[PDB]
């Protein structure tokens, strides 16, 4: 521990004449306000060190400040009494009520999973949207990733999937500088549903420090990582505001005048991003599932920022929402083009789903796509359609956009639903006009 | 206060002072530095050299200069007396100045308090009792600092909780004498009217409350498009002189809420002027008789010509006024001129101090202040025994460069934002009234600002989503006539620009200079939007009919200039006459069905 | 077949309105725009690449100095 | 006076053995050939100190040089005797006179005007033209900027402006100006010259030319001393005093220059990140004050790189400044007389010389429903060259006549010949009687009962 400092930078402060000093640890400082907080040491080097602070390093003198270090790294207390609870972004319970009793202590950034133990998913659990559970099949223990834009209702769409999907699931949350209305609706939805009592969370919100919610995020990993290891239930993890907490990360490798990439982002970020990634898996042995996915809003509406970019590299697949289909009026947004799951390989077929949902999911994108250059030629051209093909892409597009992209938020169709909603909407195009479509899919549904 | 705890000036360049041999000074401190003594905040540390950053002018200043840290943090007074006053980026009077300097200039270095101390005000005790027990937020009295807003509320300092001691009788007081006396575990305390409350933190509140209450744009496109209620954030981004201060102007102006705060940055002195010269002249024709808007509101300045760090110090100052006002238990809004300024300045800091930029020059800390300004104001109840409801609305103005979404304020504004209202520099340039894109404003507080306009039985979402969706119809159809021809759309196609054109003309479009369109209220839009769709369905319905679009627009000519004629109209009374206008229409509808058999 | 011939040939002619002023300057202010905005974002990330550049001269700079007063 | 000097890289200086130094401080530089080069004080950190040449480090001595800090800050040597006598951008005489004696010495920054001292803009003022006049007026203390293209008439439009200035005003004594240039043309400088000795104005006013053969420090601090100079004379002379500055664009790529020769952190389009504020330094100068005589109205010319009027130099020109005229590259090649931009052209206060006691009621109106018919001419005007001649309305080809109409005759009336403002008001009266009685949406009834003969 040292009570002398060195200098401060920013948010991080540097002490001098440091001994016995841990790198990536849990220190806890009394400041000259009379406020304690939480902070994680950067770095050490010599006879000098290198802390950061969770909390913010504002209203603080550098001769009435007193830092405490464990010595050892962060270690958070799992317990199984946070359910229905609530807990700040430094843990602290927001729920008014008391601190619970840990039944264990350990790591907030959660353990790396063995090769050999673990285990493909293949488990199908249903979206209830009509345009979810079809097009990118919603798999337990798979990830899916989820860009939106500004001003975008990813919240209520998300509300609304969590809401309409419930052995129950568990659900897990994790807050990176949420809104205050963000948090605000998601417990209306939350409240709504009546799922809250089954649900934690820990809340660091934007009038509360975003920089002490990094280790928030990772607090609800190593909660769900304790919850597939332990518990042994269907679990899902998900990280809110993801792009503040690339904002929080290039922030800090920023003060910390490193080799920036695009937007700021660190350099060593290819392993960082793969710590948002394994929130998700499951293992050999273990009958509980943990399936992260978080959602983060891409920059000035551009999947092209290191953001969506490194999201979708990293992750397989991910779920799109179209500014101009949300603008349009319609429910749920989800371009088809775009959007994309890996888990809807084995999650189709025969014995999990249906035999004809692969090739009526390829038929959809065949169609999304005709419909689309259909689109563009409708647009370049005149109001003919250019020919034939054309006219009954657009024409069923169009009709697949007001009827099979908007299945609606309050609404829970099973996936018999929006197959049979799909064999009714499929009747427009020739059975010949599906390229996608094999000979028994072709005699699967005539009735 | 003596105490002299003093570093020394090391390295000075520009705005940017590096003091040494101060260890005591903490970050966020407010300091003396300089001959001068002028104000100043320590930003950094490093070793025995601690970074500090000027919100003055750092011309005229040597090496050698002491700089005195205070060790608190930076704080400005909160109460009574605050109101129609305007105050520098240093939170002193500008006419006082002004009159103490006996100069028209900007001096440096100079010292002048808040309020005024020999300023008396009539206070009384709020029905609260001597020896009852209180704590922060508690109402410990009342003054009338205008002739419309009456009551100020005295607020109990923060901190500070326990049992009243010798709580002095009402009457005629100053802000610097002390009202009431506390006695707690920390022994004893002395309470004034006045109360000192921290720039960093916003003044407190009970909880946060879901606001349901609607706030009055006064404009169509602003209460209709992308709405904007008590405590909700709109943001106004907009191109350089396009009319962004104007909006400002129009918006503190016609805002249906108590009180205004409005802490210009980086801005023209020439529109401050205005407002001054204007501000008086106009006065309020509601309840409280008597009364302009130059005393339901407060200004603070931080000019273009004046220092860089000013412009975030008045926009902080601003925010805690607001957040004051909010706990207050008033509806307040924070009108402020380009925070595209204050942003730029903090470039310009993050550029001086050595650190790393990102894009647009401006650091990654960015992101944190303006999601922290966009959540800290909204709806919630305050603290107190008073338990009243509070509001502050945010209304912050972005300038980014030649109107690109693709400049760091747009996005970053657009992120934390839960309405955003554009400005479009088309019309704008045309010299036409307004400019707002159909194709990009929007609000996603607009559903319960539907449930709101539903306690006035008015349809809100469903005239916004049908001119809405004729809006994008008729814009489609002019990629379709500007593609081939108007020659090549049908009778229905035509009758959607026809409308559009007239939803531009007599709708969007209103005068702000004119003695009518300058202020639209609620019911004139709501009926003329009514009027509007039923002329519009009549029109529809009669086309159905086998009657021509052109056949149709022959014989109701007289139709169309009443309905280009609602934008005059008169004062409140007179609402019959316009919705009997309406009823004459669908019957002049009739008349024209009766004329085409034939 | 010749009236015909001669509204298709207008259709034609629109097609050349619509190639001439309107696609063609469009693409053009889309181009350049979009060579405006692609130049200036490599000019930031070169702002940034230059300042790493920089930083690492300066902190060799330093250890130079350093060296210097080890010799010393 | 420190003989000693330690570094020398590019264009700049360090010296050692010395306190005390002041920010931006007047310092005299004398060099190893007796060459005396004025320069200032850039940073100073404890005995060490960091300063920026004027006139370069070329040719200069490390140990061989000499300088005497005066420690003051900026100071010029202002007078009362600058009216009628020029000076150049190193504040030298280039009028070959006797020395000017100073009546006072003040700094060349310039102060901030205070908020509650700032006087509201009013009254109006008749340029000579119909547009500053009708489409956006120019109020008499105000600030509104020139922005023109490379190759086009800037100087002689401004010109126009600058001799019609005192003429037509007084039909709303007379007007002084000052003209001022930093890094500017000798071709530039020579039609100028002949346009000042033209209006017979060189006498009444004041010239500080900087010229492009002449340093870029000496360009920058051209503006400084003509704010001073203009400051001066709208507040201690009490007289109308005119502020004429030119060659804006030489003086900001000179500034990205000497943010370069720093290598300091650029922000966008490689100049520099306080340029809103630097801009701002004799941008917001301008106005009216309370209680004292005279004002300084600020009529600055720009000119765009490329002819880009989206370029960032014009785009933090209206971020800077309140308003501005365009001058547009497309109507300057129509060969009619000079080509004000209806659209990008716009005034600061148009609001504050309309209506009854200023001028007549009939002037805002007519200038939005005038800037209507134009708009409307112009999409008009676009969509009959897309569809066709027989494929555009009435109000199409009604509006389109009238633009042509508004744009041959109203918008060209000539240079040296200075319309009034009630000729312009009768012209576009004239101009919008062309149109039809449905045609202006703009307009109130009265107005339109009274304007048609």
């Amino acid at each position: 521990n040292y009570n002398t400092v060195s200098g401060v930078n920013g948010p991080l402060v540097i002490l001098e004449k440091v001994k016995f000093p841990r790198y990536n640890e849990i220190v806890n400082l009394t400041l000259p306000d009379g406020t304690v907080r939480q902070g994680q040491v950067l770095e050490i080097r010599g006879d000098r060190a290198i802390v950061q602070v969770f909390e913010g390093t504002s209203g603080i003198d550098v001769k009435k400040t007193t830092v405490e270090f464990t010595g050892e790294s962060l270690r958070i207390p799992v317990s199984e009494d946070m359910l229905g609870r609530i807990f700040d972004g430094s843990g602290r319970p927001i729920d008014n009520g008391p601190k619970v009793f840990a039944e264990d202590y350990l790591d907030i950034n959660g353990s790396p999973i063995n090769p050999y133990a673990r285990i493909y998913p293949e488990e199908m659990i249903s979206t209830g949207v009509s345009a979810i559970d079809t097009m990118n099949s919603i798999a337990r223990g798979q990830k899916i990733p989820i860009f939106s834009a500004s001003g975008l209702p990813h919240n209520e769409i998300a509300a609304q999937i969590c809401r309409q999907a419930g052995e129950n699931f568990s659900i897990v949350f994790a807050a990176m500088g949420v809104n205050l209305e963000t948090a605000r609706f998601f417990k209306q939805d939350f409240e709504e549903n009546g799922s809250l009592e089954r649900t934690s969370l820990f809340l660091n919100l934007a009038n509360d420090p975003t920089i002490e919610r990094i280790i928030t995020p990772r607090l609800a990993l190593t909660t769900a990582e304790y919850l597939a290891y332990q518990t042994e239930r269907h679990v899902l993890t998900i990280l809110t505001d993801m792009s503040s907490y690339a904002d929080a990360l290039r922030e800090v490798s920023a003060a910390r005048e490193e080799v920036p990439g695009r937007r700021g982002y660190p350099g060593y970020m290819y392993t960082d991003l793969s710590t948002i990634y394994e929130r998700a898996g499951r293992v050999e042995g273990r009958n509980g599932s943990i399936t992260q996915i978080p959602i983060l809003t891409m920059p000035n509406d551009d999947i092209t920022h290191p953001i969506p970019d490194l999201t979708g590299y990293i992750t397989e697949g991910q779920i799109f929402v179209d500014r101009q289909l949300h603008n349009k009026g319609i429910y749920p947004p989800i371009n088809v083009l775009p959007s994309l799951s890996r888990l809807m390989k084995s999650a189709i077929g025969e014995g999990m789903t249906r035999k004809d949902h692969g090739d009526v999911s390829n038929q959809l994108y065949a169609k999304y796509a005709i419909g689309k250059d259909a689109a563009a030629m409708k647009a370049v051209v005149g109001e003919e359609a250019l020919s034939i093909e054309d006219k009954l892409s657009l024409e069923f597009l169009e009709k697949f956009e007001k009827t099979f992209i908007t299945q609606g938020a309050y609404e829970d169709r099973t996936v018999f639903e929006s197959l049979d909603q799909a064999w009714s909407l499929l009747r427009i195009y020739p059975k010949e006009m599906l390229n996608r479509i094999s000979p028994k899919i072709l005699d699967e549904f005539y009735d | 206060h003596a105490e002299s705890e003093y570093g020394a000036i090391y390295s000075v360049s520009g705005p940017v002072v590096i003091a040494e041999n101060m260890i005591g000074c903490a970050m966020y401190e407010l300091v003396k530095v300089g001959h001068d003594n002028l104000v100043g905040e320590v930003i950094r540390i490093d070793g025995d050299k601690a970074t500090i950053q000027v919100y003055e002018e750092t011309a005229g200043l040597t090496v050698g200069d002491p700089v005195l840290r205070t060790g608190k943090p930076l704080s400005v007074e909160l109460g009574p007396g605050l109101m129609e006053t305007i105050y520098d980026g240093i939170q002193r009077p500008l006419k006082a100045i002004k009159e103490e300097s006996q100069s028209i200039y900007i001096p440096r270095g100079i010292d002048t308090p808040a309020l005024d101390r020999t300023i008396k005000w009539q206070f009384t005790p709020g029905k609260f009792q001597v020896g009852d027990h209180i704590s922060g937020g508690d109402i410990y009295g009342s003054v009338f600092e205008n002739s419309l807003i009456s009551s100020h509320k005295i607020l109990l300092p923060p901190r500070s909780r326990g049992t009243i001691t010798w709580i002095a009788p009402a009457g005629e007081y100053t802000l610097d004498e002390k009202i009431l006396e506390v006695e707690f575990d920390g022994k004893k305390s002395d309470f004034t009217l006045y109360h000192t409350w921290p720039v960093r933190v916003p003044r407190p509140v009970t909880e946060k409350l879901s606001a349901d209450y609607p706030l009055l744009t006064g404009q169509r496109v602003l209460d209709a498009l992308f709405p904007c209620v008590q405590g909700g954030t709109t943001c106004i981004p907009g191109a350089f002189g396009c009319g962004k201060t104007v909006i400002s102007q129009s918006l503190s102006k016609y805002s249906n809420s108590d009180a205004i705060i409005y802490v210009g940055c980086g801005e023209r002195g020439n529109e401050m002027a205005e407002v001054l010269m204007e501000f008086p002249e106009l006065y309020t024709e509601m309840s409280g008789t008597k009364e302009p808007i130059m005393k339901r509101t407060t200004l603070v300045a931080n000019t273009s010509n004046m220092p860089v760090a000013a412009r975030e110090a008045s926009i902080y100052t601003g925010i805690t006024l607001a957040e004051y006002f909010r706990d207050q238990g008033k509806n307040v809004s924070m009108i402020a001129d380009s925070s595209s300024r204050w942003a730029e300045a903090l470039r310009e800091i993050s550029g001086r101090l050595g650190e790393m930029p990102a894009d647009q020059g401006f650091p990654a800390y960015l992101g944190a202040k303006l999601a922290s300004f966009y959540e800290r104001a909204g709806k919630a109840v305050a603290l107190g025994s008073p338990d009243r409801t509070g509001s502050v609305s945010i209304v912050a103005a972005v300038s980014p460069a030649g109107g690109d979404f693709s400049d760091p304020v747009t996005t970053a504004t657009l992120g934390i934002t839960q309405v955003f209202w554009g400005l479009d520099k088309k019309l704008a340039q045309r010299k036409h009234f307004p400019s707002i894109n159909t194709s990009v404003s929007y609000s996603k507080y607009t559903n319960v600002l539907n449930k709101f306009y539903d306690s006035n039985y008015p349809e809100f979402p469903v005239l916004r989503d049908r001119m809405k969706e004729i809006l994008s119809n008729a814009e489609e159809l002019e990629q379709v006539v500007q593609l081939v021809g108007k020659s090549a759309l049908s009778d229905s196609d035509k009758i959607t620009l026809d409308v559009a054109t007239l939803i531009k003309e007599d709708f969007l479009q209103q005068n702000g200079y004119s003695t009518y369109d300058a202020f639209c209220p609620i019911w004139k839009t709501f009926d003329m939007m009514r009027a509007f769709i039923s002329y519009h369905d009549e029109a529809q319905k009669a086309v159905a009919n086998g009657a021509n679009w052109s056949k149709l627009a022959d014989s109701t000519g007289d139709v169309k200039h009443a309905v280009s004629s609602s934008k005059f109209f008169e004062p409140s009374r007179g609402e019959k006459e316009v919705h009997g206008e309406f009823e004459k229409l669908l019957s002049t509808m009739q008349e024209r069905f009766a004329e085409s058999t034939d | 077949a010749f009236i015909i011939l001669d509204e298709v040939i207008k259709v034609t002619n629109r097609r050349v309105n619509a190639i001439e002023h309107v696609i063609i300057p469009r693409t053009e202010n889309t181009i350049a725009y979009i060579n405006s905005e692609l130049d200036e974002l490599d000019r930031e990330e070169f702002y940034r690449l230059k300042k790493v550049q920089e930083k690492k001269q300066n902190e060799t700079a330093k250890l130079d100095a350093e060296m210097k007063l080890k010799r010393d």
